């Protein structure tokens, strides 16, 4: 059952929570992009409505501004990264210990 | 025997576009850069060209002089 | 026995060029902390100014306000140790595939 | 009843923008994505239930009323 759903910019603040002067922020700071970002009227992939919702938890739990989520946000996401890769490494190394 | 470069195109704006609408393409452009996050390859080079845009559009005086310029180059 | 060298809010505000309403906020959010939170009259030593002159270059970078440079500075001190985690191991599997 | 105010490091007369700040802090502090402390589950709980009531002003009013009896 496989679906594409579109939101306007009011649908989209009406899901989410946020405002629509809010929205053109976000969208502004890079978080999301609707699928013309100079077509007359923005539409948004509920792609977007997932990525706002994350935004909107971290806003209500460390209390920041738009840009210091989209940043606290990208930095989270680049340490769990690489995270993962040293866990692969440490994973690699211990292979290669086993094989000898 | 100088440079004078397309700033609202460095930076993703119009010319008509107020402080705020710079400023945040600013953020954006920085968080896209910066270079222990960024997974651009020119990174230091295009953070380089929009922080000399920023430098320019972010001061009233400045950006008024900027619009003379290249409004009426040849 | 051993002496820290300190000094007042408005020296600080001299030697970093925030003003002393932004310093009461950084110190707010934690990013530095006077000698004695409590007393009357903050005092603040070296270590200070160089939190601060950080966080400017952050600011500069970045134009975050004060509470997101806070976040991002302690994101990028964790970015900054599982980047050298990650040379270690990787120096590791080196070392193993030298030997 | 918890001291909520000391909970948060901030005195029952201090207005919304102070307790604010404090929250930011202790956020950074122990927030369970950003802390490296080894208490943060347990201290992040606390702030986080003191911050629920706090921010609000009608919730902040009552817990006022609560505390004096």
């Amino acid at each position: 059952a496989t679906v594409t759903v579109t939101f306007t910019i009011t649908e989209l603040c009406l899901r989410t929570g946020v405002s629509e002067e809010e929205l053109t922020e976000i969208v502004g700071l890079g978080m999301i992009e609707p699928h013309q970002p100079q077509a007359d009227t923005w539409l948004f992939d509920d792609s977007a409505v997932t990525i706002v919702h994350r935004a909107v938890r971290l806003r209500n739990e460390l209390e920041l501004d738009w840009p210091g989520i989209a940043v606290a946000l990208t930095l989270l996401d680049e340490n769990a990264r690489l995270t993962r890769e040293n866990r692969l490494l440490q994973q690699r190394l211990a292979r290669f210990l086993a094989h000898g | 025997g100088s440079e004078l470069k397309d700033y609202y195109a460095i930076m993703g704006v119009k010319p008509t576009d107020d402080l705020k609408t710079i400023k945040t393409a600013y953020r954006r452009l920085a968080r896209k850069y910066h270079p222990d996050v960024s997974k651009e390859p020119d990174a230091e080079a295009r953070f380089k060209e929009v922080a000399e845009a920023w430098e320019v559009l972010s001061d009233e005086q400045r950006r008024a002089e900027y619009d003379q310029m290249w409004q009426h180059r040849n």
